[PDB]
């Protein structure tokens, strides 16, 4: 067969079963080939355009195409300049989505195929599918790279940028996903899907710096991604990666992400961990189940009700529809990943399930459903029954996305297109080539990470450069680097505000957020001058944390470690260590000189650095040319300000309570007799409330005297005042919100609120202004000094989660109020008889070392009362605690009741799977009402014991509800009785002795609990079991 | 797919039926309108046909602005013969002899075998007629 | 160069049917051969006939530092080359090239087979650093034993490193091969320009492979029929061919090849180093098949096939139609650049004169059909053909010394006997003014060429003729019978005026590049 004949076979299939359906007007392809539905889904059209483009990539290998390369390529442009049209008409929504990404502000993902108008509303359909905006951008890059000219003018480039500003913040926007439903439950709920974040990581890796004009392109046509927002997407995908979401431990939507088209994952071990779960738990004879417990077009599904009701998801176990398309993705993955026997294994699986149209053209049925009469037989022996196709093609129904993937897979498998041809941007990087790919891999490779960050020590004044030189550090003042301009990050945020600004489409520009450490680590050419930005770590702030130099030195180490772990761009990162004369004042000089000296030695924190002159460091380096600034409307270039040389009590005696019951002008009386900046903050902070923002003070408006006392004790390092001041003036840091996203991107949930007081749970990314109400009004209403300390711990924990993620393993809900409690207790145990120091008097850095010390793996040594109080307060769980609690719930008919909460076997067993993250949160909610933290550790231990008894002994099963509190009370009462027999302790209902008893030992806590559990289990039937049938019975 | 139904039936004059057509790889030549329209008395008179042919040639000589040289296919039917049938109409002979002489109908005419005229004709290709 | 390497490829040269210098070429660093069958035909002969235990013989019958070689005499005398058969020095470096070839070509067992062969032959310096001996020679006492049973004797190293002697080329190749083999450098890293193209990737690499691939060759050359005058475009349209006059393509400038040769003469001109520029040769059919941006204007060049010439071959239209077919077939076989080739078929009013019209119209018509000689073509308007095409930007022209840009002329619209009776021999024995007598009584342009060609010799370049200088009357008779297609005269004229074609020399290189040798000279007479 000639190539013409080999490829005329695909052109007949493409032209009949795909390009016949392309809208003559929009270019979008219709979801229903035959019918009056006017729905064109965004994802299915992209996969359809990719299928026509794959045939053009094949016809490019024939010079006498007879027009077929132009038509098949221009069909792909038609579909892609049709999705752009649908989005460009909804650009009122792209502006709203950048500012407020939400389910009801999104670009619609289903449009009228004929007109491009919105078809289904936000109520009718879940349009927040960022897999679609993100695959539009991956495919636009992959097609524009191929030679296909989809973007035509600067306004289309500005919309693609605004589309990018939206795809950057996906980590914080939960969505419905490729499957349009959200989770397995169709509750109408959006969740973060590895698949949507993974496609966004891939669109962003591909579109950073892509001339969207292609070869006919200049600097003003390039798209610019935020290295920091891309990192946040990489961080989210990797903390959800053997899995898909809180609901799905595996989904087959992971296969489109992990491999064609995105090829997103950059870890070969996670790719194998993710693929193996997808193949093992989702593969079928007729295809791959979209997700386990899936009700799509299942026989048992109710057609009329859109939303599955709780526990319905069980009815779909074994009846799950199997989509033959996933066999085609596995064949494309095999061609790309060089497995010539995974293409065959899955080709062999598809040849049987493939229907053929009347003319012989193959039809990939969308799904294969178990017929209703056979549902119970499949559920009984899954894989036994025969499932009917959903579309046979002769019916007039074709799955246009699957038809397109057949063309891509068959062409790739037959070697009529090459992996390189359909991945012009190299999304698949073979392992041997995983070395210098920007935003993904660094020269060192995939595994090695010893980056040398290029430090440049910049001094605020010549005075400070001459002072620093005398003490050993050569630094350069801002002027000594004359052509180079050192800018605050905020001045780049002002410049970027002019990127993507189209007034014709109502678009505004980069949202005004902070550029971070992976974007201030780049050299920029803005308006003809070279700009290097000082990191956000060096940005002055109202919060009192800035005053501790030790925290600055640590933020410098923490930033450089983030730059090492997460900078994968071509140049060496450039960290500029701005030194301000305030930083060396007093004894801050000795700590700063050691940091500055280590930066000179070449290592600060395990991060190798090369301090050198900026001119030498900026010399052959890649500079991001910010060409969007232009002159624009104003005939003047924007005005950008650059850092310039700055040329020259033991305890508060006044207690709040005894001095607030007084309303007296006498608080204003002691105010004149208080030298304590802590008594003043307490006295001049009672009055920011009772007398008002401006009640006149001797000094002046009260608002001015607390800000004077806060600032004054900030310098005098009087930390009780700085915290009473910050709280009384209700100070919140810019970084609380950026850090609370580290918790969220890492799968952790932060609770703010004190121990013993109203807690709140930030489970989803939130605005600085919503987070502020949660800390000063909603949660801490009794002491606001707690909000400043909790704000202090979120900043500390957030960098600890980023650089040392495992100091927080076994922690899923990080209760900052409980962690502060662990710290107040550590100060008492450390204190001894001598009174314990007040966490509040401790310096921001002393509060960080207390945290780091309490988080350190409890080692052999401390009282088992102290080990328990710290572990219980940190809410640390033994590894597999959550999996083990599933196993206890599976073998307990009526559930577990702890502290007046109840994990019932149903609806949880029916709606959830063993490793579901949703279950870990339900176990954590059940143990929520345990007020005492040492009791939480005993309850965590009873549950660990109940798991060993149940697992070691497979015959015993609980009859009634297990009341974990009663099993604990019976264990303490046995201990109480046995210890009484030793020495008759007269303390009653005091579990201090029980808590101090080691877990395992001669008579430890684990014996009492095993005994209690066994007495309960043995009071019920012992099921004869077959694994080790009884010998004496 | 978009409910478009070809081209409306329009009578092709001498200009349309003067090019050669490549339909399914075999060349199709089409006689002028006035020959196949034998439903009114005009076709019975051979002089009329001569006059229609002269008008067609005069129109062609002036209105042909196409690549190629136009080709009028003129078949002599049995109705074009005389009463006996062993002789051709005088008018039709005279017209054919004038065309052989190079001039008829205000137009310069080259007569010859249709096979010779392939290389210098408006051999348009009708790709919509191919099957499939 | 591609044609020469291919003609000579299984082999190295007239003398060597295999040499191990082919291994550096066929594979690292050049990776030159683009045929997988010749690579295997070339490598297999090199490995089979040149491999050894201690290395690869540079070539069979090699006398380098052989025991039997005379040190004093630089030049081996005839038949000495036999004395070196089996004594040939074996260079361990070729094992390192075979290991680099294996890393590049994905054979993880050719790296091992040749690593295993090198670990024994590798000496080590005092500090343990490996020394790749340049050659391993058979010691003189053992030469006859090796010649008797080749591969039996033990050959001493040439440099052991401890000696203070190191083969710096081999030392460097150890680092390249060892790093490549240990995967401390990648094949991509040391071949940034992709000289090795894996088979599956042998598709769109310029000057080497074309979209169609390594094996398929149905190129569609992009023909553009350009007519000398509007008169000829209107004439050609009436007869079926739409052509475009040079003016109708206004921004695009159609240049003779010679005008590109003038432009290129300014490439590489350095007066500081005394350099001059491209040598003034003809650009050919693979360089006139490109669209050029010269001094801000788009220039497409008519092929050298359409260049007017004194030689009489130009007059036969059938030869022009064949040169057009021959050129397009060369463009198909040997154009491997990204764009479709652009052949511009300049049609001159002389080409359609007389019965040349019927042959030219059939070529022009086949060019319109899309096939002329098995070469598919797409005739179209130059503006459409030049539109998204890659243009070679000739930026070296600049302004240079002169503050004026060079002056380049572009093709512009040209706006409006049965036998010679006089035999040479019987009419050359005569010295008479009578040859000048018959000259007035010869209507034969062949009798005139014979009569007015005897006199370009005996009377001189300007012996006065009735007509004028004889040199002018033979050039008038040659030109006249060239048109009247009187070919005996055109050949007596060309010969008598001693006419040679520009193409004789370019073609005699086809013979030479193809391994053929041309002999000129008659049969029965002095050959050369
Ligand atoms: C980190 C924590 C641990 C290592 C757990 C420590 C283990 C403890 C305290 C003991 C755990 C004991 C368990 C799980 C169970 C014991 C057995 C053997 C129970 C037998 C019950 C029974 C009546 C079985 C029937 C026997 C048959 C089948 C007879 C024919
Ligand atoms: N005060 C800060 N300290 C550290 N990093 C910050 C700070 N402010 C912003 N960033 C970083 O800047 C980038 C974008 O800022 P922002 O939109 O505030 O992020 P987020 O939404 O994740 O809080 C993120 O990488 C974020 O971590
Ligand atoms: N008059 C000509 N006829 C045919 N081919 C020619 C002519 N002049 C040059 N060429 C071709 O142009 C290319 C380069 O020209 P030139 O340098 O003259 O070649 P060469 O050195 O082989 O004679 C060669 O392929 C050559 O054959």
């Amino acid at each position: 067969e000639t190539l013409w004949d080999k490829l005329d076979h695909y052109y007949r299939i493409v032209k009949s079963t795909l390009l016949l359906y392309q809208s003559p007007t929009t270019g979008l392809f219709p979801t229903k080939t035959c019918g009056g539905d006017q729905k064109a889904k965004i994802q299915d059209s992209l996969y359809c355009a990719a299928g026509a483009w794959a045939l053009a990539l094949a016809y490019r290998r024939i010079d006498d195409d007879k027009g077929r390369t132009h038509e098949l390529e221009h069909s792909a442009i038609k579909c892609m300049r049709g999705i752009l049209y649908c989005y460009m008409r909804q650009a009122d929504k792209v502006q709203q989505f950048k500012q407020d990404p939400r389910p009801t502000t999104c670009l619609h993902s289903v449009f009228n195929v004929h007109t491009g108008d919105e078809l289904l509303s936000y109520e009718e359909y879940g349009h927040l599918q960022i897999n679609a905006v993100s695959l539009y951008l991956l495919y636009l890059v992959e097609m524009i790279s191929s030679g296909l000219q989809i973007i035509y003018n600067t306004d289309e480039v500005s919309f693609i940028q605004n589309l990018v500003f939206c795809v950057e913040r996906v980590y914080r926007v939960p969505d419905f996903g490729v499957w349009e439903r959200g989770s397995k439950y169709n509750n109408g709920s959006t969740e973060l899907h590895s698949s949507s974040v993974g496609l966004a990581k891939a669109a962003l890796e591909a579109i950073n710096g892509f001339n969207l004009f292609g070869n006919q392109g200049c600097s003003w046509s390039v798209i610019f991604v935020d290295l920091d927002a891309h990192n946040r997407n990489r961080q989210t995908l990797c903390s959800l990666l053997p899995r898909e979401s809180r609901s799905h431990n595996t989904d087959a939507a992971l296969l489109p992400c992990i491999s064609y088209p995105a090829f997103a994952l950059d870890d070969e071990v996670l790719f194998s961990q993710t693929l193996d779960k997808v193949v093992r738990k989702l593969k079928g004879k007729y295809g791959f189940k979209r997700f386990l417990r899936d009700g799509y077009r299942t026989s048992l599904e109710d057609p009329n009700r859109c939303y599955y009701k709780p526990a319905e998801i069980k009815l779909f176990d074994g009846i799950e529809c199997e989509f033959p398309i996933f066999f085609l993705y596995m064949m494309i993955d095999g061609v790309f990943r060089g497995n010539p026997k995974q293409v065959q294994e899955y080709q062999d699986l598809l040849t049987p399930v493939l229907h053929h149209t009347t003319e012989g053209y193959p039809v990939v049925p969308k799904y294969y459903y178990v017929p209703a009469d056979f549902v119970e037989y499949e559920k009984n022996n899954p894989g036994s029954q025969k499932r009917f196709p959903s579309n046979c093609g002769r019916d007039g129904k074709l799955f246009l996305w699957g038809q397109a993937l057949y063309i891509i897979a068959k062409l790739l498998a037959d070697e009529l297109i090459s992996p390189k041809d359909i991945d012009p941007v190299q999304r698949y990087v073979p392992l041997k080539d995983q070395r210098n790919v920007s935003m993904r891999f660094s020269n060192q490779g995939p595994l090695e990470n010893d980056l040398v960050v290029h430090v440049a020590l910049i001094a605020e004044s010549q005075r400070l450069q001459v002072f620093l030189n005398t003490y050993g550090i050569q630094t350069q003042t801002p002027q000594q680097v004359e052509p180079i301009q050192i800018w605050p990050q905020q001045e780049l945020v002002k410049a970027y505000l002019q990127l993507g600004i189209n007034e014709k489409l109502g678009l505004s520009g980069r949202p005004d957020r902070p550029i971070g450490c992976l974007g201030t680590s780049k050299i920029y050419r803005i308006l003809g001058k070279t700009v290097v930005c000082y990191p956000i770590i060096f940005d002055l702030s109202d919060f009192y944390m800035s005053q501790d130099v030790f925290l600055l030195i640590d933020d410098i180490k923490n930033a450089l470690q983030f730059i090492k772990q997460y900078w994968k761009m071509h140049g060496r990162p450039l960290f500029l260590v701005l030194i301000r004369e305030d930083n060396i004042r007093g004894s801050r000089f000795n700590p700063i000189l050691d940091m500055l000296a280590a930066l000179k030695k070449g290592i600060i924190g395990g991060v190798k650095v090369h301090v050198d002159r900026l001119q030498t460091l900026i010399s052959g380096a890649v500079v991001e040319q910010l060409d969007f600034l232009r002159i624009s409307d104003t005939e003047e270039l924007p005005e950008f300000k650059s850092f310039e040389e700055l040329e020259p009590g033991q305890q508060p005696d006044v207690n709040i309570s005894e001095w607030k019951d007084k309303p007296t002008h006498e608080i204003l009386q002691k105010l004149n007799d208080c030298s304590c900046l802590a008594s003043q903050a307490i006295l001049l902070g009672i009055l920011l409330k009772r007398e008002g923002p401006n009640f006149i003070t001797k000094e002046g408006t009260v608002s001015d005297h607390i800000e004077r006392v806060y600032r004054r004790a900030g310098s005098q390092k009087l930390w009780l005042a700085v915290r009473y001041g910050a709280a009384f003036t209700q100070k919140f840091s810019s970084s609380i919100a950026p850090h609370i996203t580290t918790f969220l991107v890492h799968g952790k949930q932060v609770t703010l609120g004190a121990f013993g007081h109203e807690e709140e749970v930030i489970s989803n990314p939130l605005s600085p202004r919503v987070i502020q109400n949660i800390i000063y009004y909603k949660c801490n209403t009794h002491d606001e000094r707690e909000a400043v300390i909790q704000q202090e711990l979120v900043i500390h924990i957030g960098w600890i989660i980023s650089n040392n993620p495992e100091l927080f393993s076994g922690m899923l809900k990080i209760r900052i109020g409980w962690i502060i409690h662990a710290m107040e207790y550590e100060l008492q145990i450390r204190g001894g008889d001598k009174p314990a120091l007040d966490l509040y008097q401790l310096s921001p850095s002393e509060v960080k070392q207390l945290l780091l010390d309490i988080l350190q793996p409890q080692q052999n040594g401390r009282c088992w009362l102290n080990r328990r109080q710290i572990d219980g307060s940190l809410n640390r769980t033994p590894t597999g605690f959550y999996d083990r609690v599933w196993q206890i719930l599976e073998r307990t008919p009526n559930g577990i009741i702890v502290a007046g909460k109840h994990l019932p076997q149903q609806p949880t067993l029916s709606d959830m799977t063993m490793y579901e993250m949703n279950f870990s949160l339900l176990v954590e909610d059940t143990l929520g009402n345990i007020d005492q933290p040492q009791y939480r550790q005993i309850v965590v231990e009873l549950l660990m014991v109940v798991s060993i008894v149940l697992e070691r002994n497979p015959e015993l099963e609980f009859q009634d509800k297990v009341d974990l509190d009663r099993l604990v009370k019976e264990a303490f009462n046995e201990f109480q009785k046995d210890q009484s027999r030793l020495k008759e302790i007269e303390k009653q209902d005091d579990m201090t002795s029980f808590y101090n008893t080691p877990p395992l030992g001669k008579r430890g806590t684990c014996s009492y609990l095993t005994k209690a559990v066994m007495n309960l289990l043995l009071e019920g039937e012992v099921k004869p079991n077959n694994d080790d049938p009884c010998l004496i019975s | 797919r978009m409910k478009l139904s070809g081209r409306p039936y329009r009578h092709m004059g001498v200009l349309g039926t003067s090019k050669l057509y490549d339909i399914r790889k075999t060349i199709f030549t089409f006689t002028p309108q006035f020959i196949d329209q034998q439903q009114f008395y005009l076709a019975l008179d051979n002089k009329m046909i001569v006059e229609m042919l002269r008008t067609d040639l005069s129109y062609l000589c002036s209105r042909w602005r196409m690549t190629g040289q136009p080709t009028i296919t003129f078949p002599i039917s049995h109705s074009m013969l005389d009463e006996d049938g062993t002789s051709l109409n005088s008018s039709i002979l005279a017209a054919l002899r004038k065309m052989q002489d190079g001039y008829f109908g205000g137009a310069r005419v080259q007569t010859g075998k249709l096979s010779e005229f392939l290389t210098t004709s408006c051999c348009t290709h009708l790709s919509f007629m191919d099957p499939g």
